[PDB]
């Protein structure tokens, strides 16, 4: 249809071109075949759908603004909701350009990723790795606390403060999401290469390409067969070079798309279903979980990280000559505010008398360097 | 004399195609932007047509009657006595010796304009010239092309800056050989500007009307 | 078959195919023009007591006036009609705006210098062809009018001149040439001679100096309001059907609709954002006209597998199901889907695993007797968390599960040799 | 050989078009199939040893 | 400048040709605005010198 | 002019395919490239900090 449009005179000839549009056309739908696997990849990793609990008094944390909310006729969150009328981007038809809808609708996407979700918060992270095993969120807080170092006692002698900190953090991020302007920048540079490459490539039928006119019609009707099929052979090579330019780029751009998603279902696999100790991989700090949030043409996460903050910096020793022996710590640091010693942990300030329960010793103080 | 600056003026449309919330760029004759019009205010004699002029024709109780194009005249060479009058507008070709304008008082005293008469190859009828009448006027291809548009802004100096598509009202299919053209108009007010070569992006509003164009040669922005 | 053809195979595995291109077919022609019967005087310019000189060369215009050129082929005897860029037969149906009847006189040898590019005396500074010639050249002897005893002398060349002309230049000054050192101050002596010498005309000169009537007809293509309309007819219009039409010089198929987006009164035809023909304006009775496309789509097959049954079902990609005219030996359980019109396919309601899939939602699968089903696919199972707080699961027992995982290392080290 | 010339250079714009197609699909093919084995090394550093 | 060597009749002839190598130039500078960003991904992880 | 324009349509349309064809290898070697450097800004995220 595109080289030759309802023209015998044409398709007679472009006979004699081989299995050229068979090739492009295989091409094509092996493009779309992965365009599937791609997004089944990427969403359809736990194949059993978890109710969304009703309830939202997760001992202070709020998951309002990540959970779907059936007061609204599509069943997405509002982050989902701003995602989906941010990205905004016609129909070309017409001569042979046909566009296949994707197989997963964007409802069952919501769905797929309403189900993560709720497999997030019940279970924590077992439901990735078995069956789900219900635990109230302040314990699964804590026992994603105890993964980055800081012991549980942190988390719930914090446990209000936490809350509000997420609170505030889960507020903050729709207002970014919606003030900036360039917010989703990779879904739409996708949308506006794919744009540009199908409208360059209807803007290629209107060129002479060194015939007599550009239209296949007027040429056949202007001039007898045999001067007429110099013509429509120049036309021919010129759309035949242009389409294969077209399939090249499609299936370049294809291959980086699968490289993206196959990134993409990597963290959704290693973040959203556990916690993942590889540093700057998954956030900036410390890891605790993520959200995925449904976006039209990919997945947008919300990392959720422990960071540091105020520090105060004393002297350190690297080990204790009590009875001449040298006692280390266990799990700890040994600081000191000037006069009294202590061990604590690495990453908070939580000073310890030392004993023995937190130390061991490992010979006599004449070897160590720095003990005090 | 006086130059001026111009402003966002000459765009026309190029063919009769009809594109809607389009940004299609046409390689065509246009009048540059912010060039320097030639303010005329009794100076019809010399005014150097050039391929394709443009016209202001401002605020004025129509006086113009027409217009004389050629260069030679005299009655040896073909010229375009286009005389537009109150009705019926004459559009004549022909040889014609050429010594000044109608000058109907400051009125139905004497239409004499030219002499003579030769071959007088082509005639036409209309009803063309019914305010700031600006025109195109402009002759390839064997076709004289002419466009108007009509806005009485009523301001003071000059066209201050209001943008205008002006749509086209007839061609004329003679070859004449054209580089001088005449004014038939007290004091009058008058510009005339020359085309020359560009390539613009005229933006099309739903309907198809040149809401807003640039020239792709006046600065990098 | 179909899909066994295309695989190029007798075996096909489980799977969507695709085999064809569906597309609809036209039905009727639409032949509008706009009111023209006046004949144009073709035979006037080719009865003549005398044409024209080689440099007085008239160049009279034609518009506004049916053509029909089918009496200048059959009715007539002319030793040169060659067409240039367009075809003498597919001649007497292009509306041209523009046709210039270049009239003159030459000889039987120059009368091959009437080509686009050709050089030689005439062809030089005399009349210049241009590169780009849509028209046609017409001649013929003419050995019984223009032949005076005398020698008709009023016909004159144009040999002493410097450069070549441009195309389609009508060149009148007489004056005399300058060809070196001549004063040229009237003189026309030492190397300046008058440009405009002779026509030795006797009538018993050979055929290549015999008179030769050159009647050369230059018309502009089909890009403007056509003027000049071929002989037709002028069929009624029709609405809503995908048929071809022949709007002035516009030719294409679709199913063109009353136009809602008004046209200035100047302009004729539309183009949407890829310069595509949108909309179209009547030569007959004024009416803006929407042309769109009619319906096509590529059909694709769904087979369980050869292996399994030779029951198959057939979905077409984009048609809204009712065009279906013709494949298609069975039919019933027609289900329009948001990807196209299944046709041989129950459409059940409970929803299972998705084994081909289709597109938006739909799969259809071979699920028992057996046929071929679709339904909404199933994400999943229905497992509750029952979430609790104070509340904690704990294992008690493990499985050690387990499973294989496939990828793929190297492909076939493969080289070709290219001469 | 005054057309053979001609008939001969037709075929041979077509060879190289086909030849230069095949070159193409082959390095993006190749190109995927280096980055699965790229994660099959991984798989294998980081799954069996 | 490459297809046809500051010639007009050579650039007029290449303009038939559409819009073929205008996307050659926009390919070669997004490959160059993506090694530009890769080189800023690589090395500039942390903005506290 | 008339008898030049030939040539010149060939010569384009070879030069044309050599362009394309460069410009294709272009795009898969930075293809390849910037796999290379997300592997390599992977191992900066992750080793050194
Ligand atoms: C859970 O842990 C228990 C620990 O004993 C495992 O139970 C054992 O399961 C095997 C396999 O089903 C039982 O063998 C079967 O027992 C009866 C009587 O012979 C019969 O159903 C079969 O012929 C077979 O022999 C075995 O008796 C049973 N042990 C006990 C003490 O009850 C169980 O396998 C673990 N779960 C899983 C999923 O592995
Ligand atoms: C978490 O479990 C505790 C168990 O104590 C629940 O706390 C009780 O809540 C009820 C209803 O408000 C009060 O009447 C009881 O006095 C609470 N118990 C105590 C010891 O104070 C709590 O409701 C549970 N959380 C949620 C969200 O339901
Ligand atoms: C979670 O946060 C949302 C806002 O993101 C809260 O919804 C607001 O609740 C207040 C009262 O607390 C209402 O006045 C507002 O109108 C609500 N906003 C919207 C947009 O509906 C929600 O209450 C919070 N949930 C919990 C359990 O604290
Ligand atoms: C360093 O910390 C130690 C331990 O808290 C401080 O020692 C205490 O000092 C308070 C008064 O500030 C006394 O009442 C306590 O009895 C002390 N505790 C012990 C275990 O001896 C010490 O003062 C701190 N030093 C500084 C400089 O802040
Ligand atoms: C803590 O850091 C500050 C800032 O670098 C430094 O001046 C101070 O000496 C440090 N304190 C100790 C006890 O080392
Ligand atoms: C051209 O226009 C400019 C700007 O209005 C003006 O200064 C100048 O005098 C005009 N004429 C020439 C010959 O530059
Ligand atoms: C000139 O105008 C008068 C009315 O003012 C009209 O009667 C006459 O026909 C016109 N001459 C033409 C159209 O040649
Ligand atoms: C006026 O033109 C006519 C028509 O061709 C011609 O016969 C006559 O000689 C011309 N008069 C002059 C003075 O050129
Ligand atoms: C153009 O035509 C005019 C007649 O109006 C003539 O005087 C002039 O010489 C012509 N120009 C050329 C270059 O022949
Ligand atoms: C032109 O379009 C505007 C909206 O841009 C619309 O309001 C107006 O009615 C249109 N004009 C005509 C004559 O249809
Ligand atoms: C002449 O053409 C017009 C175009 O608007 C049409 O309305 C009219 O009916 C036609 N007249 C005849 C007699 O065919
Ligand atoms: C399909 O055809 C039916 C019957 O004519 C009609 O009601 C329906 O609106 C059509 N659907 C579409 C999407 O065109």
């Amino acid at each position: 249809m595109y080289i030759c449009g309802d023209s015998t005179e044409c398709s007679n000839l472009l006979l004699q071109y081989g299995s050229f549009c068979t090739q492009l056309n295989r091409a094509l739908t092996g493009i779309a075949v992965e365009q599937d696997k791609n997004t089944q990849e990427v969403f359809a990793q736990v194949k059993q759908i978890y109710k969304t609990p009703p309830i939202k008094d997760f001992g202070g944390f709020n998951f309002s603004q990540i959970l779907p909310d059936p007061s609204k006729p599509s069943k997405r969150s509002p982050i989902e909701d701003l995602l989906f009328n941010k990205v905004t981007l016609c129909a070309q038809k017409f001569n042979g350009l046909t566009v296949l809808p994707p197989l997963l609708t964007d409802e069952m996407i919501a769905q797929y990723t309403s189900a993560l979700l709720a497999g997030t918060i019940c279970s924590g992270w077992t439901f990735g790795a078995g069956p789900a095993l219900q635990i109230p969120f302040p314990m699964q807080m804590a026992y994603r606390f105890n993964g980055i170092g800081v012991t549980q006692n942190v988390l719930y002698e914090n446990q209000k403060l936490i809350a509000n900190q997420f609170n505030s953090a889960i507020g903050k991020i729709q207002d970014s999401l919606s003030s900036t302007p360039s917010a989703l920048g990779k879904l739409q540079d996708v949308v506006n290469q794919n744009a540009q490459a199908l409208n360059t490539l209807v803007k290629q039928l209107s060129s002479n390409f060194g015939a007599i006119s550009s239209v296949l019609n007027d040429i056949l009707s202007r001039l007898d067969p045999p001067e007429a099929e110099v013509q429509i052979d120049r036309l021919i090579t010129g759309r035949l070079q242009s389409l294969q330019t077209y399939v090249t780029q499609q299936l370049i751009r294809a291959a980086e798309i699968r490289a993206s998603a196959n990134l993409a279902a990597t963290k959704m696999s290693e973040c959203v279903l556990g916690q993942s100790k590889r540093v700057d991989f998954c956030g900036k700090g410390y890891h605790l979980m993520s959200f995925p949030q449904s976006a039209p043409h990919g997945v947008v996460f919300l990392h959720v990280t422990y960071v540091p903050a105020q520090e105060k910096n004393f002297t350190t020793a690297p080990a204790i000559c009590h009875d001449g022996k040298a006692h280390f710590p266990r799990e700890g640091v040994f600081v000191s505010n000037g006069t009294h010693w202590f061990v604590t942990q690495r990453n908070f300030y939580e000073p310890q008398i030392i004993t023995t329960d937190n130390t061991f010793v490992s010979g006599n103080c004449d070897v160590v360097i720095g003990i005090v | 004399p006086a130059y001026t600056n111009s402003f966002t003026r000459g765009v026309y449309y190029p063919d009769k195609v009809f594109r809607s919330s389009v940004l299609h760029s046409t390689q065509d004759l246009f009048l540059p932007f912010f060039s320097n019009v030639t303010w005329f205010h009794f100076d019809n004699p010399v005014l150097p047509f050039n391929d394709g002029v443009y016209f202001a024709s401002t605020e004025k109780s129509n006086i113009i009657r027409g217009w004389i194009f050629g260069t030679t005249l005299d009655s040896k060479t073909q010229s375009l006595l286009i005389v537009n009058n109150a009705t019926n507008v004459v559009i004549k070709v022909c040889e014609f010796q050429f010594c000044n304008d109608p000058f109907l008082g400051v009125m139905e005293s004497e239409f004499r304009v030219y002499s003579s008469a030769n071959n007088c190859t082509f005639e036409y009828v209309s009803q063309p010239f019914l305010n700031l009448r600006e025109f195109v006027f402009k002759n390839i291809d064997g076709y004289f092309k002419i466009y108007s548009k009509h806005t009485p802004i009523n301001l003071v100096r000059d066209l201050p800056q209001g943008f205008s598509a002006l749509e086209p009202l007839v061609d004329l299919p003679i070859g004449i050989n054209i580089t001088r053209f005449q004014t038939l108009l007290g004091a009058a007010a008058y510009y005339v500007g020359y085309l020359q070569p560009r390539t613009f992006l005229l933006k099309y509003n739903e309907n198809g009307t040149i809401t807003d164009a640039v020239d792709c040669a006046l600065d990098p922005l | 078959s179909e899909t066994k053809c295309t695989l190029k195979s007798f075996t096909v595995e489980k799977g969507i195919y695709q085999t064809s291109n569906f597309r609809v077919q036209p039905t009727e022609s639409i032949v509008r023009f706009p009111n023209i019967t006046n004949l144009c005087p073709f035979g006037e310019v080719f009865n003549a007591t005398r044409f024209a000189s080689v440099y007085a060369w008239n160049r009279k215009r034609i518009s506004n006036c049916v053509a029909d050129y089918s009496v200048l082929y059959n009715s007539a005897s002319f030793s040169t009609f060659k067409c240039y860029g367009v075809s003498p037969t597919k001649l007497n149906d292009l509306c041209f705006t523009n046709v210039y009847a270049d009239s003159f006189v030459i000889r039987g040898d120059e009368v091959r210098q009437i080509a686009p590019g050709q050089t030689g005396k005439i062809a030089d500074y005399n009349y210049k062809l241009p590169d780009d010639f849509t028209g046609c050249v017409i001649a013929w002897n003419s050995n019984n009018l223009d032949s005076k005893v005398g020698g008709n002398y009023n016909y004159l060349y144009r040999l002493f001149r410097k450069s070549n002309l441009k195309p389609f230049e009508r060149d009148i000054s007489t004056e005399i040439y300058q060809a070196g050192s001549t004063p040229c101050n009237g003189v026309e002596g030492f190397n300046c001679y008058f440009p405009l010498q002779s026509y030795g005309f006797q009538p018993t000169n050979g055929v290549g100096y015999q008179p030769y009537r050159v009647v050369v007809l230059s018309f502009e293509l089909l890009h403007a309001p056509a003027t000049v309309c071929g002989p037709k007819k002028s069929t009624n219009l029709v609405k809503n059907k995908c048929v071809n039409f022949n709007f002035n010089g516009l030719t294409g198929t679709g199913v063109l609709t009353e136009s809602n987006k008004k046209f200035l009164p100047f302009q004729q035809f539309g183009r949407d954002i890829a310069d595509t023909t949108d909309a179209v304006r009547d030569p007959q009775t004024l009416e803006i006209l929407d042309i769109t496309p009619c319906s096509f789509g590529g059909v694709s097959v769904i087979t369980p597998g050869t292996n399994t049954s030779n029951q198959v079902a057939v979905l077409y990609q984009d048609v809204n199901c009712t065009e279906v005219p013709v494949v298609y030996s069975t039919g019933s359980n027609v289900f329009q889907t948001r990807a196209g019109c299944l046709i041989g396919a129950e459409h059940v309601n409970n929803s299972y695993e998705c084994d081909i899939p289709i597109g938006a939602g739909i799969c259809a699968s071979y699920q028992t007797s057996q046929s071929i089903i679709a339904y909404t696919m199933s994400l999943g199972a229905e497992n509750s968390c029952a979430y609790s707080n104070n509340s904690i699961a704990i294992p008690t027992n493990f499985t050690i599960s387990v499973t294989t995982e496939i990828l793929p290392v190297s492909m076939t080290k493969t080289s070709v040799d290219c001469t």
